[PDB]
RNA sequence: UUGCCGUUGCUAUGGC
């Protein structure tokens, strides 16, 4: 399983 | 309505003066 | 904002390090550069940048991915 | 697409006319092609008539063809039979066309109208700018036909003429 | 001193508190993390005792309540620091309320024996109206059209809401001070229902414009747009993974969405009289799916428009148990309204016997996660409570609760007390008519208020 | 013999509300008794939906006599609460009217349950 | 425990 993530 | 009655009048009039006052 | 999603991650010891498909999801933008997405996947899977590789991206018909 | 047996029938000119004012298509080729596929259907449905009933291959094969053709949507649910198959016309799959449907749900208030939304890009089914008039659509896509989200007219701000424009009066 | 020395307090710390509480520490220990493995773990329902409870209902001064939403801090075992927002909320529960009259309200219930008390409050109004007329300058800070729905952050930073102005509005929990106003971008992208995923910043928004969107809290963005209903959907509910589930009202399809792997699954009801009467040798076709409850990462039950309430695998497309009727059968109209003959016997025909009669619907389904319990609601005048057995193949009414008096538009549930002996207090926004729309004939002895049963496990 | 004669039963009210809650999305629905009366008149009506149970029933009575003379075909319906929902207005409607329009997307499913309509009349 | 109006207690539910 991989990861999530977000920016500005 | 075959014979027809009035109940339905009473509270329709009714309606109408609970809007006369209304306005 | 913008999203990145990894998936079909597989470990490679041999080689020492780990393959992925990277999703970017940019609404509203035309692209992620291939830079910042080294380093954001350096700080997610916690690596220094140099150790990160990203190509071969494409983004979809219309945009936003 | 292939010509037809007579192009220069007075019935057939005055039928390509009607259809392309009815539907706003460009030139006959889209109608040939419409009818080269309705062609080649009607044969197979012809073909598989011609086999004996309970025919392995009839079965299969018709069963098939018109389960497509009921999720293409030009033959409707209770016509599921080889019949109505070779009984279809070209204006069934001419309405599965893009442009009849935004001009039909109301996005269009006109063949011409639907087709320029269409190629403009103000049009989206589903997570898709579709800008391919001649995109078919099946029963399922037909309710998901909507403004882009990129459009305008979709949910993004005023097209350069608008801001063009309003800054114009601004100054 | 160092950070990894403070959890090592925290950790010794609890390990004692432990200690003191008591085999029983290596379960309790496992239950710590049953959250995470996907099957049911609180099996307490024989335990509830539904026929003591203290049900209370509290009227409001707002007229429709549309929705309720609750808030319970839960010590996180892997930092050891409580979910609440500061320390003079510690341990203090929150309940946030909607209604149609544009206000949103913040209630403290952590005294299960007092009543829910206001704190303070938000009123929009047409001061609020956006004069660009433009979706995305859409921004403005209050309500002014009909607010649907409520739902506070896991970590009780922040709680928002949407409604009829077509907005969603991120609410702070201290002082309700609005924050960000996200615009939906669509004219009919009207919000439905809200779900946190549990634990986490993520937020479902379910709209009218027929997709789903999913949302970031901390960062104030939006992720993802979802599509796939073939009509407004109404309801959602999330759990502590990502695969959060929707109905599609007229379209009839309890809809499990998997967001890691943007694949999606269907489910249809697909039941019909005739063969349901056949197999018997009043019945009501299904009308709509308006309410959606996971009481386990691989079921979900849902509430139905013929008083259908249906338990639902992840495995099996169809339903695997289903209860007609729940809340039984509309009472008949009156003869002596149904028409003007002043014949008794004509008047009587035009009720055309029992083929008029409607079931009542499920205006409310709620499900404790991961317990074999859930509670659903409509205007009947009673809260139903069910048990689904251990083999999650059927479920029966544990029982009843006939406080509340209205419309149930929304159900929650808070616990308290210790791990082996809790107190559950329930919930329910009451209100008199229904939260989408004014079709509901004026029930008798409906109240707009919050209803609140406190019951308590023994044996 | 009942006044709201004939009424529709569980399954065919059900293509009904159908095809009425989607023609609300493609404004070729109108909506209430008034309207019903409006498009009889004009001729612009496929046919006519009637709740059974509305308060009084004979309300609407009148709608049958206009449109069987008109020979448009028209039913009841169990429960006006259900229309109003399906009509997608916030208040109940007894009786509503499919406009006629041979344009529309949904010609099929306007023509299909008209069809059976018929056949139960 | 309620926007307003009552009843019932020393708390619970009836009308708009």
């Amino acid at each position: 399983k991989g990861k999530n993530l977000s920016f500005k | 309505s075959e014979e027809p009655s009035n109940v339905f009048g009473s509270v329709l009039k009714k309606q109408v003066e609970q809007r006369l006052e209304f306005y | 904002a913008v999203t990145i999603r990894t998936r079909k991650v597989i470990s490679n010891p041999l080689l020492a390090r780990k393959q992925f498909v990277v999703d970017v999801l940019h609404p509203n933008r035309a692209n992620v550069s291939k830079d910042e997405l080294r380093e954001k996947l350096a700080e997610v899977y916690k690596a220094e940048k140099d150790a990160v590789s990203v190509f071969g991206f494409r983004t979809q018909f219309g945009g936003g991915k | 697409y292939s010509t037809p047996k007579r192009p220069y029938e007075s019935s057939r000119l005055d039928a390509e006319l009607k259809l392309a004012g009815e539907f706003g298509l460009k030139n006959k080729k889209e109608i040939y092609r419409i009818s080269f596929q309705l062609s080649k259907i009607r044969r197979a449905a012809r073909d598989l008539l011609t086999r004996d009933e309970k025919d392995p291959k009839r079965l299969f094969e018709g069963n098939a063809l018109i389960r497509r053709l009921v999720r293409v949507g030009v033959l409707s649910e209770d016509k599921k039979k080889l019949d109505y198959v070779l009984a279809l016309k070209v204006e069934d799959f001419l309405e599965r066309r893009l442009q009849t449907q935004v001009y039909k749900l109301g996005l269009a208030k006109s063949v011409h109208h639907a087709r320029v939304l269409i190629t403009q890009r103000h049009i989206a089914v589903g997570k898709q700018i579709v800008n391919i008039p001649s995109f078919m659509v099946r029963l399922d896509s037909e309710k998901h036909i909507d403004f882009a989200p990129t459009s305008p007219f979709g949910g993004a701000r005023p097209g350069r003429v608008a801001r063009r424009n309003a800054a114009r009066k601004a100054e | 001193e160092n950070p990894a020395d403070k959890r090592r307090r925290l950790a010794k710390q609890y390990l004692e508190n432990l200690k003191s509480e008591a085999d029983i520490i290596a379960s309790r220990l496992k239950e710590d993390v049953a959250e995470q493995q996907g099957r049911v773990f609180r099996y307490f329902g024989d335990k509830l005792l539904i026929s003591e409870a203290k049900q209370s209902f509290t009227r409001v001064g707002e007229n429709n309540l549309t929705c309720i939403s609750c808030f319970q801090p839960v010590l996180n075992k892997y930092t050891f620091e409580e979910s609440s927002n500061g320390d003079k909320n510690k341990g203090r529960l929150f309940a946030y309320t909607v209604s149609k009259d544009l206000q949103l309200t913040k209630y403290d219930i952590t005294d299960f024996s007092k009543r829910p008390k206001k704190l303070k409050y938000a009123k929009g109004g047409a001061k609020y109206i956006p004069t660009s007329k433009h979706e995305y300058e859409n921004t403005t800070e209050g309500h002014y059209d009909e607010i649907l729905t409520v739902a506070a952050s896991p970590d009780g930073k922040y709680v928002v809401t949407g409604g009829r102005d077509r907005k969603l509005i991120v609410w702070s929990t201290e002082s309700l001070s609005p924050v960000k106003v996200i615009p939906t971008k669509d004219r009919r992208g009207e919000v439905l229902s809200l779900a946190f995923r549990k634990n986490s910043d993520q937020l479902y928004a379910s709209c009218a414009d027929f997709k789903i969107r999913t949302y970031s809290i901390n960062q104030f963005s939006q992720l993802e747009i979802l599509y796939g209903h073939h009509d407004i959907v109404e309801d959602i509910s999330a759990l502590a993974m990502e695969r959060c589930v929707t109905v599609g009202a007229r379209d009839r399809t309890a809809m499990l969405w998997k967001i890691p792997d943007e694949t999606r699954l269907t489910f249809r009801g697909g039941d019909e009289p005739q063969k349901l009467l056949r197999r018997w040798m009043l019945f009501f076709c299904e009308g709509s799916i308006d309410v959606v409850s996971m009481v386990d990462d691989f079921h979900f039950i849902t509430g139905s428009d013929n008083g259908n309430i249906c338990l639902w695998s992840l495995a099996k497309k169809k339903p695997i148990f289903t209860e007609r009727i729940a809340h039984g059968i509309l009472p008949e109209p009156s003869f002596n309204d149904i028409s003007g003959e002043t014949d008794e016997e004509l008047r009587k025909r035009q009720l055309q016997g029992k083929k008029l009669l409607q079931p009542f619907w499920i205006t409310s389904l709620y499900a404790i996660p991961y317990s074999n319990v859930f509670i659903s609601g409509s205007w009947s005048g009673s809260l139903k409570v069910w048990k689904i057995s251990d083999n999650l193949r059927s479920f029966e009414l544990l029982g009843e609760l006939s406080g509340a008096k209205g419309v149930v538009t929304k159900i929650q549930v808070v616990e308290s007390g210790k791990h082996g002996k809790e107190k559950f207090r329930i919930l329910a926004s009451i209100a008199k008519e229904h939260r989408l729309g004014r079709w509901i004939a004026n029930v008798s002895g409906a109240r707009n208020g919050i209803y609140s049963a406190v019951i308590d496990q023994t044996g | 013999n009942p006044k709201a004669f004939p009424l529709a039963d569980a399954a065919l009210t059900q293509q009904i509300l159908d095809v009425v809650q989607q023609a609300a999305n493609l404004r070729q629905l109108k909506k209430g008794a008034n309207e019903a009366t409006k498009t009889l008149n004009r001729g612009i009506s496929e046919f006519i939906i009637m709740a059974a149970d509305c308060e009084p029933i004979e309300i609407l009575l009148h709608l049958p006599l206009l449109c069987e003379d008109k020979n448009v075909p028209y039913v009841f319906v169990p429960s006006r609460v259900a229309l109003g929902r399906a009509c997608g207005v916030s208040r109940p409607v007894i009786a509503a009217s499919i406009t006629t329009n041979d344009a529309s997307a949904i010609k099929t499913q306007i023509y299909a349950v008209k069809d059976k309509i018929e056949t139960l009349l």
